[PDB]
RNA sequence: GAUGGUGGCCAUGGAAGUCGGAAUCCGCUAAGGAGUGUGUAACAACUCACCUGCCGAAUCAACUAGCCCUGAAAAUGGAUG
């Protein structure tokens, strides 16, 4: 139904985040702590459960 | 720990060294562990093959110095993913021998294609029930005997391409592998000369 | 602390030329001709030696928070002197399902209208900002080319129609859909 | 034309679950009357698990037991099997000398894929802790047998 | 680049390292952990530890105290005077 480079390609900006889990920031896949100040840059982070 | 694994790769290095005044600098480039550890188990008895950390060797070199003033030459020559083959039998036999073991290894998803893959036309015998791998490619194919046949041919991947998924398990599926990576020994070290 | 000196130099290939008025800066190459302002950075600027080969920017006693300011000035000029000399290319692909997207240039480059987006019947017209050129390149199905001089208004252009191809109100995670940028290239290769 | 087919069976006992009709059946060879004829082959094993490689022509087929370090050390560790019941825990306790370790590493030698026999004996030393039984003692007691007192060819 | 002994052994319906309980070693090794994870009905495949190729001067970690920020939501418009 698609070609899967270009899902990926589709991933890489809507899927493969890291999303904070106070203020549920979305962040880039490589990030340590949240870019919001709104939650005072907390530590912890999900990696945004992908679809099944 | 790694303190003594360096002085104890230096003790290796210089005894090596001492009993075998001719060597090939061989750049083990793109060779697989399973390549290089057949390769040595086969030609253990004849010629011994080590491997190391470049900026290690040179040093150890530098520190054999004082007492072999011939081994300057080597400095220039070790860059890259490259060490040394030691062997007291002939001067080209183990050269003959190395362009001979050569093994084709398998198409690895992500590295460069080196030269001029494709796929004959054939009835293989892989079955109907993995044909989403050949429609995945677009490869258009008819079933024959119970099998699938390949109407075509086709130049999958050129030369200098990168290699994918879906064409580097096509390539496994048929056992075919066309990407063959040796030992491409630069110069050859013999009482202090420089051989092609 | 504060750091007594520091500087970065930026090299400058023969054929393009740049000058500084002040703080902002000026670059004449091939393509053409772009400029840009540093009055709100506070550094030092100078084009040492002849023959204008070496630009080097400095920053006396600076905290931690302002010499990062040093090297990011470094980073625009190279990639301004990138983008005169040999410009920006950002070519991105139109990903969809079921409705193929339907992208119409107009007013060479200027405007692109975007139809049959999920199959909406909503037209999305998206102007580019002076100073860039799309079109829908051939030798492929589907692929918008953004040529232009400064990264900064290129990449806003593909961002605007890029956020313009969005899909609202449902799960992400499964309609990938839009017009997204596949590769940042060059329009020149070296 | 020569087929060469690896196989996985239990033993002596013939295969209750069909696996060799996947394998033998693209070729058109019947595999009910191999299965059986590979369990009565192997025989003497029983209770553990084998693989067989097979040489299949046009005709007929060639059956052969590939040996295995862990099928070998077992089998040396003679201990009553347990039958269908088939309880838990059957983690194997006992004390095999050092004077059938080297003809088994002989048999892994064959094939030649290894180092010599000061080597192999080691590895296979290495499957006695794999396994759970000891030589009279652990490897940390073992080890110290190929440094200056061993007893190997 | 990242291997064999080996799909180690209790293991279980299928368990090749990736669900589980105890083991957790040898050869070739510059290196490969009976293994950190992504997945597989499970295999394959991807990836991490570890080792190498390129540039070359400094680089990590865990605490700790200062200022600032999140934590920090009430009603007539509102108070470091
Ligand atoms: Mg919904
Ligand atoms: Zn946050």
């Amino acid at each position: 139904i698609i070609e899967p480079s270009l899902r990926q390609l589709a991933q890489k900006y809507n899927c493969d985040k890291m999303i904070c889990r106070k203020c549920y920031a979305r962040l880039h896949p490589r990030a340590v702590n949240c870019r919001k100040k709104k939650c005072g840059h907390t530590n912890n982070l999900r990696p945004k459960k992908k679809v099944k | 720990d790694r303190a003594t694994w360096k002085s104890n790769y230096f003790l290796k290095i210089i005894q090596l060294l001492d009993d075998y005044p001719k060597c090939f600098i061989v750049g083990a480039d793109n060779v697989g562990s399973k390549q290089m550890q057949q390769i040595r188990m086969s030609l253990r008895g004849k010629a011994v093959v080590l491997m190391g950390k470049n900026t290690m060797m040179r040093k150890a070199i530098r520190g054999h110095l004082e007492n072999n003033p011939a081994l300057e030459k080597l400095l220039p020559h070790i860059r890259g993913n490259v060490g040394f083959v030691f062997t007291k039998e002939d001067l080209t036999e183990i050269r003959d021998m190395l362009l001979a073991n050569k093994v084709p290894a398998a198409a690895r998803a992500g590295a460069i294609a080196p030269c001029e893959v494709t796929v004959p036309a054939q009835n293989t015998g892989l079955g109907p029930e993995k044909t989403s791998f050949f429609q995945a490619l677009g490869i258009t194919t008819k079933i024959s005997r119970g099998t699938i046949e390949i109407l075509s041919d086709v130049q999958l991947i050129k030369t200098g391409d990168k290699v994918g998924a879906s064409e580097a398990t096509l390539l496994n599926m048929l056992n075919i592998s066309p990407f063959s990576f040796g030992l491409i020994i630069q110069q050859v070290f013999d009482n202090g000369s420089i051989y092609n | 602390m504060k750091t007594i000196l520091s500087n970065q130099t930026v090299d400058i290939p023969e054929n393009v030329d740049i000058s500084l008025k002040g703080r902002t800066v000026i670059v004449k190459g091939p393509r053409g001709t772009l400029r840009r302002d540093f009055n709100h950075i506070n550094v030092e600027l100078s084009l040492l030696g002849k023959k204008k080969k070496r630009l080097r920017v400095d920053k006396w006693w600076g905290n931690r928070k302002e010499l990062a300011t040093v090297r990011t000035i470094c980073s625009h000029v190279q990639n301004m002197i990138k983008g005169v000399t040999l410009g920006f290319r950002y070519k991105m692909r139109s990903v969809y399902a079921h409705f193929p997207i339907n992208v119409v240039i107009q007013e060479n480059g200027s405007l692109v209208e975007i139809r049959n987006f999920l199959g909406e019947k909503y037209i999305r017209r998206v102007r580019m900002r002076p100073g860039v050129a799309c079109s829908v390149s051939q030798a492929q199905k589907d692929e918008l080319v953004l040529e232009g001089n400064d990264i900064e208004l290129v990449s806003n252009s593909a961002a605007l129609i890029q956020q313009a191809t969005t899909v609202k109100n449902k799960d992400i995670r499964k309609f990938l859909d839009g017009i997204y940028v596949s590769e940042k290239g060059t329009v020149q290769q070296a | 034309e020569i087929k060469v087919v690896y196989l996985r069976c239990t033993g002596g006992e013939v295969g209750a679950t069909s696996a060799l009709a996947p394998k033998i059946g693209p070729l058109g060879l019947s595999p009910k009357k191999v299965g059986d004829d590979i369990a009565k082959a192997t025989g003497d094993w029983k209770g553990l698990r084998i693989t067989v490689k097979l040489t299949i022509q046009n005709r007929q087929a060639q059956i052969e037991v590939v040996p295995s370090a862990s099928a070998l050390i077992i089998k040396a560790l003679k201990e009553p099997p347990r039958d269908r019941k088939k309880q838990k825990n059957i983690k194997h306790s006992g004390n095999i000398t050092f004077d059938e370790i080297v003809n088994i590493a002989r048999q892994m030698r064959h094939r030649s894929l290894a180092r010599e026999l000061s080597g192999t004996i080691k590895e296979i030393l290495g499957t006695a802790q794999s396994v759970g039984c000891n030589v009279d003692g652990r490897h940390p007691h073992d080890i110290i047998d190929d440094i200056n007192s061993g007893a190997v060819e």
